[PDB]
């Protein structure tokens, strides 16, 4: 399908969608802190030798910095992919987002633009992370028109997407789930292969409810649907939304108007979470078809603490008591 | 010592280092408030043609800030930032400027524009978000951007383009084109956070840019002694490792000598330079018009046409630009992304559907259709 | 009620609060930028000549550093007011608001606070101040555990809420919808007086509909039931959010089990708006009473135009419009 | 010159300003690497007791350092930071203090708690999130904090503790109650804007605030040389007006005196002091160990006795941290706010109705019921 594979783990697939954009396009250039030498996560293995110091290199440790340099870049049309270390540490850099890159198309009337920018960032639980190794910020940035969000899944997910994103004629943010950087591998293209953003996945046909989670959280509601199907004989459609925005809408109301319920799982806090913005336009949109109230089974309103972990995750024990009660509803 | 943070021997007596606040950096001046050269070696002799340019230029931001000023005073338009004071800053600082080197400014650096030749229509047009902005009438006034003048479009939050103009110069310079980016920003803005991480990632990344401060004593209601203690801007630039120079803002002819200077270096060493320009918030008009009357240049018969003609060609596009339709209200919907997202288009039907219906409470009168 | 009254505009009654904090709080402080002359709104207007240049005093021109100066004043036990100039300026100061002022408390156990942290600022529309003077950006904030995000739509109700949230013991925003400044004034109580943090107000009881704002939006929403009740003889509850998190999830409720129909409707743009938060929570508490889908009626998902605010707005029309919609599902 | 701005004098030749990087501010020593007095008129003479202490602190710390390094090498706990190479720094910094001054820091400044005399037990217990742990267990390991001993508790997100600092110093001045801040921070966090905030703050409000910047050359893998191209951290303090000093950070004697003078002068005359020690990623307790014998005032048997000791003490701590249970699940909903709002509470009484059903699937084993 897309020419010879090999295992890679998702830290490797970064690896290999990074360094097939530097290969293709000669603008692009990876900065951030401690991206020279590899990277803490080793997203950046080899590409400074391959490539050159003055296209795979290290800033200063400030990351409002990072990212106004990185639209600075954009703003020339050359592509400029940002690392923040941790999502958890994208905070500084949010008026520079928000207010700048988000917005940099419209206020000029496109005279200007950051459309090459992409920042990546780790993402999401590890086990141990606490409030500041743990975060997902994705719903603070769902607020804000002229960026996209995307989060992969999978090796083979995350390549094809951050290449999209890298391709995007519009700032990205991709977050990377670090959960999963040195978990199980699997196949993955050699080659360029895209992606397309905003288009969630159906990655298991259902009748009965449609479960709806994106990064590791996808793996959770996997399960469930296995727990649902041999301890309650309830069929699940299983779908990874991978764009937070712009999201696929009609991808989410086609499946809801089959199943008629509606289960929406993150690891980030329920209040002000993604889920909310998911279960309002389904509510709109599917009306008629709920029979059952659409359920959000997330993270507690609560910073993300460290030895309670185990405790706070909406785990698929979690989901699958949810998923119980709404059958029953 | 043997310490890779820094080069330095060894003290055996306890001694902080005190800052010279008192004495400052000194301000570079090339003419007196008379208009005389005070020193001949610095003299940049340039040709008349040019100097009546960066005369016409300055006279002709002051003579559109007087009327849009107005304009302002009678709610015409929403907002208007002059240009008082900082003519001279702008429009020196621009003739040092290649015609292809990117500026990036805010609020005070119309000068810039005009010294680029920006017709006064399209001031105009920013100004009443009118159907001929190129900004599609999206951004409060004097929010000013030109792509084919290399002019980003200003944005109100302070600060914020100065790590972004760091990250063009970087661009610029691998793709070797011997250019300089240049970034104006007031006292004010550089104490943002923002100021800071653009200094030092220049100094880092050793980008061809020249930052240029416009200190004039005041952030809205704020003096300097409330916004920094140590001796304004331009004792900061070496402690980033940055070239420094304090000028005389109200004076021309150093404003254009520092910047011509810091453009060679920055573009040929790949190095940031720092000028900070002194201004007041002793005139940078009425120096440079003593000057021009010295090498018989100007005198008040110019002087009187050239005030009239000005104020027909401002008056002329202030008529014009009144008189323009608004543009499309579906222009509020597009380049939000590069595309538009059919959740963002079903908005926009949305509000299409709604104009059909209640439109007559609506002011419809004003906009293209 | 609460003693002598006078007519105060909004501006007027955030002063009044301000006073009466530094009258009976010997460690109360207030800063940000041009605040000293009596600030860009005239919210301080002869407060340091009352009180004194080391308690109401200007800042260096620096929002992430406003902050985290507030911040350390309330770790010390003292009450910091801290103004950010425009709510479009305060996301320089995200970090220091979302990872340290939220989890101040949580992350050390209580050993230490800022409870006694207050960030007021400007807010929402004002007609002309298109992308950086209009913002509402409470649904960026609403996803954060531990601080409060509070919004008045009145002189009185701004003096009660902003002495609650001075004296609440938690890290407080209050946003004061700049709009109002220099509306009409109302008598408000010169002496001090609270209203409680997380309670809405049903201001309009109402049979066949409940609407939800806050700020400005409120007395849209109040026309809107004025409408609704000549045009259409329906009858709508009309309540006053008032606190965004955490928020008066019971009276909401309470009155959509009545009303069975929910039009919510805010500035801030629709998508991962606050909106979206309450419609959800509702969806799930109320849904065997839901006659009709909960209706949004917000901001569209843009930047905030200069020319085109008119059109950009949900004003009466289009809120009009979607209750009648709704009324007739 | 006229210039609100700035206080200087006009200059009449063109020259930019250069930063002397080469020969940086010098390095501040007492004791050279044998431990011999340099300079005696700079020897603080510090009693026998004290200086026992300070060597005695710092072995400590080293001591538990490489125990509980080990026991993150076997994931026992899940992380771990190491002060080796700061423990001078720490140790003779905190020295110079009263017990009472309000401290702020980051990953380095467990010395701090040592030398104020933190229990053994309280450090395990922040580290294995125990019941013992007054943080209860929600933060990552080594992010201590102690309300006793006024130690702020540390938080993974650099930099923000700078502008905070400089709160809780405006905060002591109008208490008036003669107390101090300081605030550490390494030479990489400086990068940061919130220490550019910081930094500005504490000059223009008239801060009595001490901030400590270590620089020991590298930010993770990242050199100075990619982190700042000025004279390190020192050179930056007279830029924002602040008196500055850089010091020897393998030297106790030199840390402490630059501290206690710091100190003394920042409660007496309400402004900041900058300190930037320089140390490695020759050293203190060698440094100090030598002096000591030379004094007479240690030996062989007494280091013997000691590294003994010692080694029993933090064992005994290390064995009783890991023995303890784990707090209450209930407290990960506590102290969000101060109160528990009802929508929280409602979210505590969801997770004991979940484990009642399911706990069979949580390690509920370990925590305390
Ligand atoms: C981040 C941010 N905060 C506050 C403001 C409000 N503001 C607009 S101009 C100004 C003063 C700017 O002073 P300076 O940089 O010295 O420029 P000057 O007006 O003196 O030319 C302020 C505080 C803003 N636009 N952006
Ligand atoms: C805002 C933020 N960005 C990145 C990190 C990741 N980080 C943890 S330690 C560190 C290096 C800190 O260097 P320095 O301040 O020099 O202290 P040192 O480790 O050398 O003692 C980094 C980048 C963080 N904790 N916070
Ligand atoms: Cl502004
Ligand atoms: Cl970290
Ligand atoms: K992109
Ligand atoms: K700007
Ligand atoms: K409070
Ligand atoms: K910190
Ligand atoms: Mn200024
Ligand atoms: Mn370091």
């Amino acid at each position: 399908e897309y020419g010879q594979t090999q295992k890679m783990n998702l830290f490797q697939s970064v690896t290999s969608a990074l360094d097939n954009s530097l290969a293709k396009d000669p603008t692009a250039v990876i900065f951030g802190e401690d991206v020279a030498f590899g990277g803490v996560f080793r997203c950046t293995v080899g590409l400074r030798d391959k490539y050159g110091k003055d296209r795979v290199f290290n800033t200063p440790l400030c990351e409002q910095g990072i990212v106004g340099f990185g639209i600075g870049i954009a703003v020339t049309g050359a592509t400029a992919i940002a690392e923040i270390q941790f999502a958890d540490y994208i905070f500084p850099a949010f008026d520079q987002i928000v207010n700048e890159a988000a917005k940099y198309r419209y206020r000029s009337g496109d005279l200007f633009n950051c459309g090459s920018l992409t920042i990546r960032s780790p993402w999401g639980c590890v086990g141990h992370g606490a409030l500041y190794h743990s975060q997902s910020p994705e719903a603070f940035f769902a607020h804000c028109p002229g960026i996209k969000v995307v989060i992969p899944r999978s090796p083979f997910q995350a390549k094809g997407l951050l290449l999209s994103c890298i391709e995007d004629k519009n700032p990205c943010i991709f977050f990377e789930p670090k959960i999963l950087y040195r978990a199980a591998a699997e196949e993955v293209p050699i080659e360029p292969y895209n992606i397309p953003l905003s288009q969630a996945e159906v990655i298991q046909e259902g009748s009965d409810v449609t479960l709806v989670a994106w990064g590791t959280q996808v793996h959770v509601i996997r399960e469930v649907a296995s727990m649902a199907k041999e301890k309650l004989g309830v069929s699940c459609e299983v779908i990874d939304l991978r764009t937070i925005i712009p999201w696929d809408v009609d991808t989410i109301c086609k499946s809801v108007i089959k199943t008629g319920r509606l289960l929406i799982s993150h690891e980030a806090p329920l209040t002000g979470g993604f889920a909310s913005e998911i279960s309002s336009t389904v509510q709109e949109e599917c009306f008629l078809n709920l029979e059952a109230p659409i359920s959000r089974v997330c993270g507690y309103d609560t910073p993300f603490p460290h030895i309670f972990e185990p405790f706070y995750i909406p785990d698929k024990w979690k989901c699958y008591d949810a998923l119980r009660k709404m059958i029953n509803y | 010592p043997q310490f890779p943070g820094a080069s330095a021997e060894f003290i055996d007596k306890l001694e902080f280092i005190q800052p010279n606040v008192i004495s400052g950096i000194p301000i570079y001046r090339v003419m007196d408030r008379q208009g005389q050269i005070i020193n001949p070696s610095e003299d940049p002799h340039l040709p008349k043609e040019k100097v009546l340019k960066l005369y016409k230029s300055m006279t002709l931001l002051n003579t559109m800030d007087r009327i849009l000023y107005e304009s302002q005073r009678q709610g015409r338009i929403s907002f208007y930032m002059t240009n008082y004071g900082e003519e001279g800053t702008h429009v020196g600082s621009a003739a040092a400027l290649d015609n292809t080197d990117l500026v990036f400014g805010q609020y005070r650096e119309a000068g810039v524009l005009m010294y680029r030749d920006y017709p006064l229509e399209l001031f105009m047009a920013q100004c009443y978000g009118n159907i001929s902005d190129l900004g599609k009438g999206r951004q409060m006034p004097v929010h000013y951007g030109c792509k084919e003048r290399h002019f980003v479009t200003i944005s109100s939050p302070l600060a914020t383009q100065i790590p972004q103009a760091v990250g063009a110069a970087y661009a610029a310079k691998r793709a070797n084109a011997n250019r300089v980016v240049i970034c104006y920003f007031g006292e004010g803005a550089a104490s943002e956070g923002d100021a800071h991480a653009g200094f030092n990632f220049a100094a880092t990344l050793e980008c061809p840019i020249i930052f240029f401060c416009r200190n004039n004593g005041y952030a809205i209601s704020t003096p300097t002694s409330e916004q920094y203690r140590g001796d304004g801007i331009a004792a900061r630039g070496p402690g980033y490792g940055i070239m420094s120079i304090r000028v005389d803002g109200n004076d021309v002819f150093a404003v254009y000598n520092a910047t011509k200077e810091a453009r060679r270096r920055a573009v040929a060493e790949n190095q940031p330079f720092l000028i900070e320009a002194m201004t007041y918030r002793d005139h940078p008009i009425s120096r440079l018009r003593h000057y021009l009357l010295s090498q018989g240049w100007w005198d008040e018969e110019q002087e009187k046409a050239w005030r009239k003609q000005s104020r027909r060609k401002v008056m002329e596009a202030f008529e014009q630009a009144e008189r323009k339709p608004k543009p499309n209200p579906n222009l509020l919907f597009s380049d939000v992304y590069q595309e538009m997202p059919a959740q963002l288009r079903k908005q926009q039907e949305s509000l299409a559907r709604h104009l059909q219906t209640y439109g007559e409470h609506y002011p419809l009168d004003h906009f293209d259709k």
